[PDB]
């Protein structure tokens, strides 16, 4: 198919019907909370960032250290 | 009348409505005995999962929410009653629950996804109550009161192509088209071209095409495909599908080829095509 940022969002319908990352290509601070393994959250706090809830992440930061 | 019922009499067995979900997995139902069944269709085998009982009298028509809200279905009944069942996990439990109008509800439909989550409800007192959902568990309900002179019989809200617009009919043969302003609905426009009670009342989904239409069907034994022959022009020109002896219970609209589903008259169902003359023409009998 002609190129188009369409893959991510073709991707996230997938997930929602049956997942965070493919969604990232309040509900971060959810998975946080269930996740209170280490390296995907370091994932999702690099993709926090990107997309930079501060507060949160400065938490997620301290837990880190 | 009471003759024509008692001929065969076959049942096995007697329901409404019954709507396929998103993703084609689930299939929800509903019967006169005031029971919500849940199926599922793995395989085109069909297995319950789940009879949701809550209504005072019979269910009526039945429509899933779209599955970016989680996993929602609705139920109107003629217990005067609107249920919301959500699911958590296999936890079939209703998070809400609508009784806002003093007569049956006879149908529901949601709006486009993108509109929010917006539920639409037409009773038989002539009113229709609109369920907007918030955050949390709160519901703020928009009501439209003597929408339709004797009742309402249907409901549905046209596919976006801003402004969103609602067709509905009822028993006094109008199907009124519907626009909402500052924040509450109006009647944009009124459509009489039945000569008793509009059944069932369909907005066809546009193909991408900005030629909108809508189908309807009444106790006249007609089916009406009105069309628009453009955008932002106030033009619904009604063309007659065919005429049946008996009446039409129930119109739907398949997605890619526009053919219409016409549910009415012998207890048989048709499928209409129109043709590249702009005639409509019977594709088959079902059954």
């Amino acid at each position: 198919c002609v190129p188009a940022q369409w893959v991510h969002e073709a991707k996230a319908i997938r997930s929602r019907r049956d997942y965070l990352l493919k969604g990232h290509q309040k509900l971060v601070t959810r998975h946080l909370a269930a996740d209170a393994s280490f390296l995907g959250e370091l994932s999702n706090p690099e993709h926090c960032k990107h997309i930079q809830l501060d507060y949160i992440r400065v938490i997620d930061m301290l837990n880190l250290i | 009348v009471s003759v024509i019922n008692t001929v065969d009499t076959s049942h096995e067995d007697m329901i409404h409505d019954a709507q396929m979900d998103y993703y084609g997995i689930r299939l929800a139902t509903c019967s006169s005995d005031r029971s919500v069944k849940i199926f599922d269709v793995k395989n085109g085998g069909q297995i319950l999962i789940a009879d949701l009982r809550g209504h005072d009298g019979p269910v009526w028509q039945v429509a899933w929410a779209h599955p970016m809200y989680g996993n929602i279905l609705a139920s109107c009944s003629y217990d005067r009653k609107v249920i919301i069942w959500k699911e958590e996990n296999g936890t079939w439990e209703k998070t809400y629950e609508y009784t806002g109008h003093d007569s049956s509800v006879n149908s529901v439909c949601w709006a486009p996804h993108d509109f929010g989550l917006v539920l639409a409800c037409g009773s038989s007192d002539g009113a229709i109550s609109i369920l907007t959902f918030t955050g949390d568990g709160p519901w703020e309900v928009k009501k439209i009161s003597n929408a339709h002179t004797i009742g309402c019989n249907a409901v549905s809200w046209a596919p976006s192509v801003y402004i969103k617009r609602f067709v509905s009919g009822g028993c006094d043969n109008l199907v009124k088209i519907w626009r909402e302003e500052d924040g509450q609905w109006k009647e944009d426009q009124k459509l009489e071209a039945h000569s008793d009670w509009v059944r069932d009342v369909a907005w066809a989904p546009s193909i991408g095409l900005p030629t909108s239409t809508i189908a309807s069907c009444s106790q006249d034994g007609r089916v009406y495909i009105w069309t628009s022959d453009d955008a932002a022009t106030n033009c619904w020109t009604p063309k007659l599908l065919h005429k049946f002896n008996d009446v039409v219970w129930h119109v739907s609209w398949s997605i890619t080829a526009n053919i219409l589903a016409v549910s009415g008259g012998d207890n048989k169902v048709t499928l209409w095509k129109e043709s590249v003359d702009g005639q409509w023409a019977c594709i088959s009998d079902v059954n």
